[PDB]
């Protein structure tokens, strides 16, 4: 207990200001695009409770920007050229066509990822059998969902595969992946 | 100020004269091939009557070097700011007198251009002593020569502005006008 | 010759695909009136009282009103 005055049973871990803006309100944690104007859940709440849509817009766009997204660096003053090309030097029609193509591609990518996740759950259910040796052909829906939402680091899935193949225990899962902060160096980037 | 530069340059020059005069045995006088192969001291070696002369010159140069170092690091506050006025005499007058000797040296016909370690620091320190007489004579503020720089720069600027407005492009044309 | 003309034609087609200002937001380093951006305002001299008259028809000359 390095703390002289107060030391609760849980050690204090410092909190720091966030470095990136949160996911919007509309996007899923997955790879599939969103409904592109109105989320589907907006239909199951009272009209007087859906001010959170436009409020979240006002927040991400103007009001709570984390002071780490307004850092002037040598990298951002060239990304400015790129973005200004895209926003002022291109006609909106070509931008629209590229938008449609990108949406289609991302939908196909999501379908592929979902198939891969299902195959992964089969393989892990199969390997836990060799692991525990006996009856369990089971997997965990927890791990399937965590794989579909990109919540595991690779080390976590490796440790989980080993734990399954050696002791079964299909309900013992790695803790969670924590969010990646925004890299900064100096005036450089 | 230029007093410090004066004295520290006399330091450097005198100590280098010492380091080049007390580390080498002696230079050699050119033989001047075919110059009266008999008498007239030609096609000979330098004598043991001048090496000690060179060392005495070097010792005097070292004493005045240490004297200049003392005066420099003493009057760096320019403890006694005004006592050196006595040695001021000794530091300058003789120096000028020194030059006088060398100024009569071409009259006596003594050759000073051939050898390096003897008359170089001679004329150097003598002229530097006269120049210290100057630094005490007109009292360069170390910001007055900068003022002369600024004076000549302002004069040349006023010349080039006239040259421009007369022969290149009119200042009324180049500059923007307002109110309309 | 065909290639050297097709370059200009591609550039012209690209400029045509713009069609206007729909999609272009405002900008404060570049107003639409050059006089605001360049700080141009008349003074005192050269002011004729009946010059305003002329002003009007010049506007009427370009606002295309064939009355004039
Ligand atoms: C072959 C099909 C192209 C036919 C055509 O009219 O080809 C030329 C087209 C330009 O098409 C223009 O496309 C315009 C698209 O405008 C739309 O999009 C614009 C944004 O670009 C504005 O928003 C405008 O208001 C909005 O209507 C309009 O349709 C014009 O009528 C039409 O001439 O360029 C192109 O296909 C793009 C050329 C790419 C060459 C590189
Ligand atoms: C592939 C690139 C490898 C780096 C990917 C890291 C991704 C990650 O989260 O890793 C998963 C974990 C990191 O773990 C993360 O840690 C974070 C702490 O800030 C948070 O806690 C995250 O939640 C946690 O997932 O990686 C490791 O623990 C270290 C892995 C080392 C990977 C680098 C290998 C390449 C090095 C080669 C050099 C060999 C020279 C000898
Ligand atoms: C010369 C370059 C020298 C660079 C040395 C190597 C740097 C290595 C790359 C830096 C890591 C990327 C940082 C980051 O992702 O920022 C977020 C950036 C935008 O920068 C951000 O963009 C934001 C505005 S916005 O996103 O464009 O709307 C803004 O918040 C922020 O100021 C700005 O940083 O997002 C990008 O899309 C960067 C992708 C391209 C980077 C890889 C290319 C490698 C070069």
């Amino acid at each position: 207990t390095s703390a002289p005055f107060i030391s609760p049973m849980t050690p204090y871990v410092p909190e720091e200001e966030p470095t990136r803006t949160p996911p919007s309100i509309k996007d899923t944690g997955t790879l599939r695009p969103a409904s592109e104007w109105y989320p589907q859940w907006m239909q199951y709440r009272r009209r007087e409770d859906n001010y959170v849509f436009w409020q979240d817009k006002f927040m991400r766009c103007s009001t709570d920007i984390p002071w780490a997204e307004k850092r002037w660096t040598l990298f951002s003053t060239v990304w400015y050229l790129v973005q200004q090309l895209r926003f002022v030097g291109t006609p909106p029609a070509l931008r629209y066509v590229a938008f449609l193509g990108w949406r289609a591609l991302m939908f196909q990518v999501y379908a592929a990822h979902k198939a891969l996740v299902l195959w992964q759950c089969k393989l892990d259910a199969g390997l836990a059998r060799i692991g525990s040796g006996g009856a369990t052909a089971t997997f965990s829906k927890t791990m399937a969902l965590r794989r579909l939402h990109w919540r595991n680091s690779p080390l976590a899935e490796a440790l989980y595969a080993l734990n399954l193949y050696k002791t079964g225990r299909v309900h013992l899962l790695p803790p969670v992946a924590k969010p990646i902060p925004r890299p900064t160096f100096f005036w450089l980037f | 100020t230029v007093a410090g530069l004066l004295l520290t340059t006399t330091i450097v020059v005198s100590l280098y004269g010492l380091f080049a005069a007390v580390f080498a045995p002696a230079p050699a006088l050119p033989v001047a091939v075919g110059a009266w192969p008999g008498t007239a001291a030609a096609a000979a070696v330098m004598d043991g009557s001048a090496a000690g002369l060179r060392r005495l010159a070097a010792g005097g140069l070292l004493l005045t070097a240490a004297a200049s170092h003392g005066l420099f690091d003493f009057a760096g506050s320019v403890p006694n700011p005004t006592i050196y006025s006595l040695l001021n005499l000794g530091f300058v007058a003789a120096a000028v007198l020194q030059s006088y000797f060398l100024y009569i040296a071409p009259a006596w016909g003594v050759n000073v251009n051939w050898d390096t370690a003897l008359w170089g620091p001679m004329y150097g320190t003598a002229f530097l002593g006269l120049v210290y007489g100057l630094v005490a004579l007109t009292k360069f503020d170390w910001s007055s020569v900068v003022d002369a720089v600024l004076r000549v720069a302002c004069w040349f600027a006023e010349l080039t502005m006239w040259f421009w407005d007369t022969f290149v492009w009119k200042f009324s044309w180049s500059e923007k006008t307002r109110r309309a | 010759a065909a290639v050297a003309a097709g370059w200009h034609l591609a550039s012209f087609a690209l400029n045509l695909a713009f069609w206007g200002v729909e999609g272009m937001p405002p900008d404060r380093y570049w107003p639409t009136s050059p006089r605001i951006r360049l700080q141009i305002r008349p003074g005192r001299y050269g002011n004729m009282d009946g010059g305003q008259r002329v002003y009007m028809d010049y506007l009427a000359r370009s606002e295309g009103v064939p009355l004039n």
